[PDB]
Formats: structure tokens, C-alpha cells, sequence
């Protein structure tokens, strides 16, 4: 058996941490729900 | 059960004490995961049952109690934020530009953010807090980092 517990409501925070980069990849999905990079 | 808006961990004792499977949505009554997280399977809130409703492996969600209540959508444009909610830490918002994920069907916006996999569900949020999909289904990349799939599916 799973359980759920909650975690916190759901808003935008100002001045949260600003990170991570936006890369543009060409990728596949299968009919597993896997995505894989393609190139 | 706790049927109240808002994120929520997805645990099990299964395994080695209380361990976190993933993350979920509660909006609307019905609660929102990937498929991965839970397979399909009925889920504990207090003495509350949660019972599958919908589900499809291939985008990796599934819902429960109704059918999937998230229909809004990254404009393609602006910065967003992750509703982390990783194994043993509280909650904690992550301010990012989504990237592209470019293929044969189309183009989805991706978060370059990398967490333990215990975070897969974790909701991410337009600049009102509309919920415009989870994280937790994609790809690991060059580095031996991980960017996820903005993943959304349809309201009826
Ligand atoms: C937060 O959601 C997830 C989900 C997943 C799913 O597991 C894997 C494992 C491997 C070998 N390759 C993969 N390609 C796509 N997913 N995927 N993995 C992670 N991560 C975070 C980074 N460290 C650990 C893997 N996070």
C-alpha cells in the first residue's frame, strides 16, 4: 500500500532560486513512455 | 481522506522503511502523478481510498478519484518555477527558462533541474500558479545530468 502526504500549497515564490540552463534536444519517445536522445 | 489543494508526497514501506516513490497534485478532488510513480495502483490518504481513474503509459499520467483536471499550457516564452519536493526535504520553488524537446509529433518544453528520482511528479508552475505539467519523465544527457518533459495531459 502507497500513501500520500501533503507537502505544500501550490503558488509562485518571488525571489526563489533562479537555475538550470534550456537546452533545445531532439529526442524519441516509445510506446513505453521512455524518451531517448536522438542525434 | 486530505482531498485539499495543494502538492503531496507518494510514499511506500514496502521497501526498506518510508521510502518516497514521487510527488502528486491534488487540485479539483482528483490527485495527479505519472504513471511510473504509482503504476496504476490505489493509493492511502488517512483511512481515505484513492482509486485510478485515468491512465496511459505512454504519456506516463494517470489520475484518481476523476478524470485529469490541468489544462493550462508554458507559452513558450517565460521563465517558470519547480515545486520541488524531493525525498526528506520540505518543498522548495526552482526558478527556470524551460528548453525544447524537438520531436516527430511536435515540440514540449523541458526543465534542465536535476533531483533524485523519489522527486518524478513534482508539479511545475506559470507565473499566476497554474500547474502547466509535472516533472520527472525525460532524459539524461551528455554531462550525466537530467532534463525532464514539461508533461500535460488533457482536461475533457
Ligand atoms: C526526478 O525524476 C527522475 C526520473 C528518473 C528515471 O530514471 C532514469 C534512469 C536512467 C538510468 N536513465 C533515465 N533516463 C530517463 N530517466 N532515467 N531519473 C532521474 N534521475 C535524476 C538524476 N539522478 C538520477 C536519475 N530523475
Amino acid at each position: 500500500d502507497m500513501y500520500i502526504e501533503r507537502a505544500g500549497d501550490i503558488t509562485w515564490e518571488k525571489d526563489a532560486e533562479v537555475t538550470g540552463n534550456s537546452p533545445r534536444l531532439d529526442v524519441a519517445l516509445d510506446e513505453s513512455g521512455d524518451f531517448s536522445l536522438v542525434e | 481522506g486530505e482531498t485539499t489543494d495543494g502538492v503531496y508526497r507518494v510514499m511506500t514501506r514496502r521497501l526498506l522503511g518510508s521510502t518516497q516513490v514521487g510527488v502528486g497534485v491534488m487540485q479539483e478532488g482528483v490527485f495527479h502523478t505519472m504513471w511510473h510513480v504509482t503504476k496504476g495502483a490505489a493509493l492511502r490518504s488517512g483511512e481515505g481510498r484513492l482509486d485510478p481513474y485515468w491512465g496511459d503509459v505512454k504519456q506516463d499520467l494517470v489520475s484518481y478519484c476523476g478524470p485529469w483536471k490541468l489544462d493550462a499550457a508554458w507559452d513558450g516564452l517565460s521563465e517558470v518555477q519547480l515545486l520541488a519536493v524531493p525525498p526528506g526535504e520540505r518543498a522548495k520553488n526552482i526558478q527556470t527558462l524551460p528548453g525544447i524537446f524537438k520531436t516527430k509529433d511536435g515540440d514540449i518544453g523541458a526543465v534542465a533541474l536535476d533531483y533524485p528520482a523519489g522527486t518524478s511528479g513534482s508539479p511545475i508552475l506559470d507565473k499566476c500558479g497554474r500547474v502547466i505539467g509535472l516533472y520527472g519523465n525525460g532524459v539524461v544527457i551528455k554531462n550525466g545530468s537530467y532534463v525532464s518533459a514539461i508533461t500535460q495531459g488533457k482536461r475533457e
